RNA sequence: AAGGUAAGUAU
């Protein structure tokens, strides 16, 4: 809720980088 | 694209008016046999508004071959090359006596079906030599050219 | 309270969906046309065709041997005069607009504009005459009569 | 304003000061108070309202968010059955709470934020906090409070409802929100501050200020399609008024050379068309494009002026091969539709059995003695005179019995000073109908507005309440009713005329 | 002189369409090196212009008078 | 206010990070004849809305190269049959392979594809441009005209509008409802004022 | 604890 951009080191690492791209 | 390219390198008019102690000067009305304006790539700013207006032209004057020609060529410059074929086909269904629409159909349509288009144009207009010679370009077989050209005569 | 989850308005998704609908409608018409466009000896014998043409050459010689107005006019019956006649021209409308092709006379339109201006020129003594909220309804949200067959 | 600043955001403060300048908050409150007065003044003998009064309040009552008072006071004819307090959106009403003789109506304006734009809860809380308060002053123990969220343009109301009030309040508030002068000023100021528009682009556009720059050496075409589809209507005393179609004419006038290209259209073209209005536009655009293709590039136009806004898109479509031609709309109505009223054009085109294309020289021999600028100016003046009267103007056009029109051209042959006199007479004629139909003196017309009258530009202003844009005179505004002496004097007049139709 | 200066410096129709951005219609990025750059209504639907806007030739770029002198001393 | 695209008034920020949108920011309300009705966006019982990450919307280099090789072999075949049939690739045959290869298939249809064929050493020149212009070029390694646009943000912006609750959810945060525009369709900004 | 003072005439 703070709106602060949190680092995704270890966060959202399950998904590949090819997801949601066409 | 060009045949050699590799990985690393419109709204024509069918009305003409010739211009030459009387207040009235009735100038003759002339009709041009064919009119093929250059594609004018990118001359359209509002593609959607132009498409709607050309649709309106097709609705008001279904027997106006320039309307269909401009409407489909607008789809061809846009890159939607499939709807342009449908527009030309409908125009032929509504403007069968105009050889310009049939010549444009033989251009936009894919090869084999293009042949069929010519095979149908003769049904609606057999005297047009221009489409006949066009079929010569459409058929890649000399024997096929023998049939169509001799049928034309 | 419980809010109702409405449809998310995504303009880009709407544009993509419209483009996909156009693409899928184009393919259907292509197949429909191909269902009709794809249903249309001497071709190699030059001598046979030459003989047929020679037969045709002598074959040609052997053969030789108003009730249409039901539209509307944006004027009043009392506007015209029995002792005079006037021309009625089409009112300006956008081509993309689907409104009815109403009919007007330029002089009568000018007179109506003049009378509207003088009425507005005159201040409004009272909005109420002395429905609800007349001035904020009729303006924010033109006598006319159509033509019955030959004429009204 | 009633806008609460949560922190010093100086840019937002400046923007909100500019948006609410000229005491816009007080003016909005006063306008809504007046609107409620009128909507309650009309239905006073149906809601059993004896009278409606605009309570004399402080000029800064719009600003008081801590306390409030009553803006409207309704005095009942007999009594009102007060219902239990409820929101404006509540369909069910328990009309058995109390009874009253006086009803107070309070209008509260607020500028809601994202987290607190709920206007129903706001109205409920304000009503509860103000009714049960020793600081707020009210004239009766029962009433209703209307809350307006200007930032989100929401409206609601909370409190008691006497019978017949809730639907009237709902409809009145809907009408006020949809249309209100002070509200409209707020919307326009917010739009200008945010700087986003509802599709009103600015393009080249023939006004009366760029009229002078029109007169250059470049080729210009005035295209008119007013007289394309036209019928003649005539009322007969013995029978019924009848209409008959007549042939149309497309005008392709060229003010430089005087070439008037007249495309004569037969009535047979409109045989089986349902939509003639756009068929005329497309036919005219096709003819214009064909004529452009006919002329050589040296005589081809590079600026086409259209007298009707409907023929802007069709020309753009039919001039898609000529991008170097600018198509300009004309906001001033040129009198090019009155040239068919000339004796040499009407009968000529009525009896034309086939469509054709004809050329005329509207400048008969003027170009041999005056430039094309003065020729076009006098032609516009003559056409305006013909469009005005066509009866006295035809008399003016020939000043002497010795002035005749040779069959070669249209207008009569006159001397230079004779043309000066004819032009001043026609200018007087053109000013005559403006003096008559507008009931204004001709001498009151300045030299700047006579030019606008000749050209054909006129302005009107139904919404004078937008005067809002420009001891304090803010809350001074008060409601009025016929119940007074002026309303009684207005109701007393015409009462004898209603006595002729009386029922038993 | 003032008219010429105003024509050279005044807003042009294509430069008028340049600073108009359609509301709600997200457009694909045009220039890779600068994502801030955008054509606006230029070439995009919604501008209200059926035909393409033409270049105002009064805004043509040409060399200064003293730079013309150097070209006369070079050829 | 940050990640809303510039067309809707936002800054159009691109996020290479993890930002959560509070659910209280996904609520709006509209007034109709029956009164005021309130709407949310997250019907599914999921977590708070998470803005799309510029992470996921870029194809990796290895997959990009595999796609380039496959697409260019396909184009070589298609051209081979095109020459035999005396026809040219009509932008419809190359529909399945449009934004795939390293020299994007877009470049084959570029209008100025003849003058760029005489442009040699363009990557070295673009790299050396840093010694002539006083601004660093982030795309120093590639040319849009020669190499094509090797990325697309259509899906990213679409999912950014979807995650913020769409136009209705985004515009409840703005003064749009204060302008009393009937709809957002026929609307345009003016980047610079007339004065 | 702040970075949140409208300014201006008049007594």
């Amino acid at each position: 809720p703070t709106g602060e951009v949190l680092s995704l080191v270890g966060k959202l690492e399950g998904t590949r980088m090819g997801d949601k791209a066409q | 694209v060009d045949p050699r390219q590799t990985q690393f390198g419109r709204n024509t008019l069918m009305d003409m008016r010739l211009s030459q102690q009387t207040v009235v000067d009735p100038k003759g009305y002339l009709t041009d046999l064919n009119s093929m304006i250059p594609t004018h790539g990118g001359d359209i700013n509002d593609i959607k508004k132009a498409r709607l207006l050309l649709k309106s032209v097709r609705e008001t004057n279904p027997h106006h071959p320039p309307a269909w020609i401009a409407s489909a060529r607008l789809e061809e410059v846009t890159g939607k090359l499939q709807v342009a074929r449908n527009l030309i086909m409908k125009g032929t269904e509504m403007c069968p006596k105009s050889e310009d629409v049939w010549l444009e159909a033989a251009r936009l349509q894919p090869g084999d079906t293009a042949k069929a288009v010519v095979a149908q144009a003769v049904r609606h207009l057999p005297q047009s030599v221009r489409i006949y010679i066009r079929a010569a370009e459409l058929e890649t077989d000399i024997r096929a050219k023998k049939r169509v050209l001799r049928k034309a005569l | 309270e419980e809010p109702v989850t409405a449809d998310v308005i995504n303009p880009m998704a709407l544009r993509q969906r419209e483009e996909l609908r156009e693409k899928l409608a184009a393919a259907k018409e292509k197949r429909l046309l191909n269902q009709k466009l794809g249903k249309i000896p001497w071709l190699d014998d030059t001598a046979a065709w030459i003989e047929r043409s020679r037969q045709l050459q002598k074959e040609k010689d052997l053969a030789e041997k108003r009730d249409l107005q039901g539209l509307t006019v944006e004027h009043a019956i009392d506007s015209f005069r029995e002792g005079e006649t006037m021309i009625l021209t089409l009112k300006d409308k956008g081509v993309l607009q689907e409104e009815e092709d109403v009919l007007v006379n330029v002089n009568l339109v000018d007179k109506e504009r003049a009378e509207k201006n003088v009425e507005l020129r005159k201040k409004k003594p009272d909005y109420l005459p002395y429905a609800q909220q007349k001035p904020r309804s009729i303006l924010s949200k033109p006598h006319s009569f159509r033509l019955e067959q030959g004429g009204t | 304003t009633g806008i609460f600043m949560h922190g010093k955001i100086p840019t937002l403060k400046i923007s909100l000061i500019q948006i609410f300048r000229a005491h816009l908050w007080q003016k909005i409150h006063e306008s809504i108070v007046m609107d409620l007065c009128q909507v309650f003044d009309q239905e006073l003998d149906a809601l059993e309202i004896e009278t409606v009064q605009k309570e004399t309040i402080h000029p800064r009552k719009s600003y008081k968010m801590n306390s409030s008072c009553a803006d409207i006071l309704l005095f009942a004819s007999y009594k009102w059955n007060v219902s239990r307090p409820s929101l404006l959106a509540d369909s069910k009403d328990v009309m058995d709470s109390t009874t009253t003789q006086k009803y107070w109506i309070d209008i509260q304006l607020r500028w809601g934020d994202y987290d607190s734009h709920d206007i129903e809860r706001y109205a409920r809380a304000k009503f509860l906090d103000y009714t049960t308060d020793n600081m707020s002053i009210y004239p009766s123990p029962t009433g209703v409070l209307i809350a307006i969220d200007l930032a989100y343009n929401l409206h609601s109301a909370y409190g008691n409802w006497f019978p017949g009030s809730k639907p009237l309040i709902q409809q009145a508030m809907a009408k006020i929100m949809k249309a209100n002068p002070a509200l409209y000023v707020l919307r326009e100021r917010i739009r200008k501050g945010l700087q986003l528009y509802s599709s009103e682009p600015t393009e080249p556009y023939l006004s009366s200020q760029n009229y002078g720059e029109l007169f250059s050496n470049q080729i210009i075409w005035f295209v008119d399609d007013t007289n394309v589809y036209r019928v003649t209507i005539h009322k007969t005393f013995e029978g019924n008024l009848t209409t008959k179609p007549i042939n149309g004419a497309i005008f392709i006038f060229n003010p430089r050379t005087g070439q008037l290209f007249l495309k004569i259209i037969h009535t047979s073209v409109w045989a089986g068309q349902k939509r003639l209005g756009q068929l005329a536009k497309w036919k005219t655009a096709e003819e214009v494009a064909a004529l452009i293709r006919s002329l050589p590039v040296e005589e081809q136009p590079k600026q086409i002026i259209v007298t009707r806004k409907g023929m802007l898109d069709p020309l753009e479509v039919h001039l898609l091969d000529f991008p170097n031609i600018v198509i300009k709309g004309s906001e001033l109505q040129l009198p090019f539709q009155a040239c068919l009223k000339v004796e040499k054009f009407g009968d000529l085109i009525l009896k034309a059995t086939e469509p054709q294309m004809v050329l005329f020289n509207l400048y008969d021999d003027w170009l041999k003695t005056i430039s094309s600028y003065t020729a076009f100016s006098r032609l516009i003046l003559i056409l305006r005179a013909l469009h005005v009267n066509n009866d006295r103007a035809k008399v003016i056009l020939k000043p002497d019995k010795t002035t005749i029109t040779e069959p070669h051209h249209i207008w009569p042959t006159l001397t230079d000073e004779e043309w000066i006199k004819v032009e001043v007479q026609l200018k007087d004629l053109i000013l005559a109908d403006y003096g008559k139909k507008n009931n204004v003196n001709v001498a009151s017309l300045t030299q700047s507005e006579i030019r606008d009258i000749i050209l054909g530009m006129e302005i009107s202003a139904p919404s004078q309440q937008r005067q809002q844009i420009a001891t304090s005179n803010y809350e001074t505004q008060t409601f009025s009713s016929k119940t007074e002496w002026r309303v009684r004097a207005i109701s007393a007049a015409n009462l004898h005329l209603r006595t002729n139709h009386i029922y038993v | 002189r003032y008219r010429k200066m105003k024509e050279r410096l005044g807003l042009t129709e294509i430069r008028k369409q340049a600073n108009r951005m359609s509301f709600g219609e997200i457009e694909e990025d045009a220039y890779q090196e600068d994502l801030g750059f955008s054509l606006g209504h230029l070439g995009k639907s919604g501008s209200g212009r059926v035909r393409q806007t033409q270049v105002n030739e009064a805004t043509k770029a040409r060399i200064s008078k003293t730079l013309q002198r150097t070209l006369q001393k070079q050829s | 206010v940050f990640y809303t695209p510039k067309e809707l008034g936002g800054l159009g920020m691109l996020s290479m990070g993890h930002v959560l949108i509070p659910q209280s920011d996904l609520r709006w309300s509209k007034q109709t004849d029956v009164g005021i009705t309130h709407f949310r966006s997250g019907m599914s019982h999921e977590e708070d809305q998470l803005i799309p990450n510029l992470y996921r919307y870029i194809q990796p280099w290895e997959s990009e190269f595999i796609d380039s090789q496959r697409v260019w072999a396909e184009y070589a075949l298609k051209r081979q049959e095109a020459i035999a049939q005396n026809r040219r690739l009509t932008l419809e045959d190359l529909e399945d392979s449009w934004d795939r290869g390293i020299p994007r298939i877009n470049t084959l249809f570029q209008k100025d594809r003849h003058t760029l064929a005489y442009d040699k050493g363009w990557r070295v020149r673009t790299d050396f441009k840093q010694y002539q212009v006083l601004k660093q070029n982030p795309f120093w390694w590639t040319h849009q005209r020669h190499d094509g646009k090797l990325w697309n943000l259509n899906n990213y912006r679409t999912d950014m509008i979807q995650a913020l609750g769409g136009v209705e959810g985004i515009l409840e945060h703005t003064l749009f409802k204060g302008t009393y525009f009937p709809t957002w369709e026929g609307l345009f900004w003016e980047k610079a004022s007339g004065f």
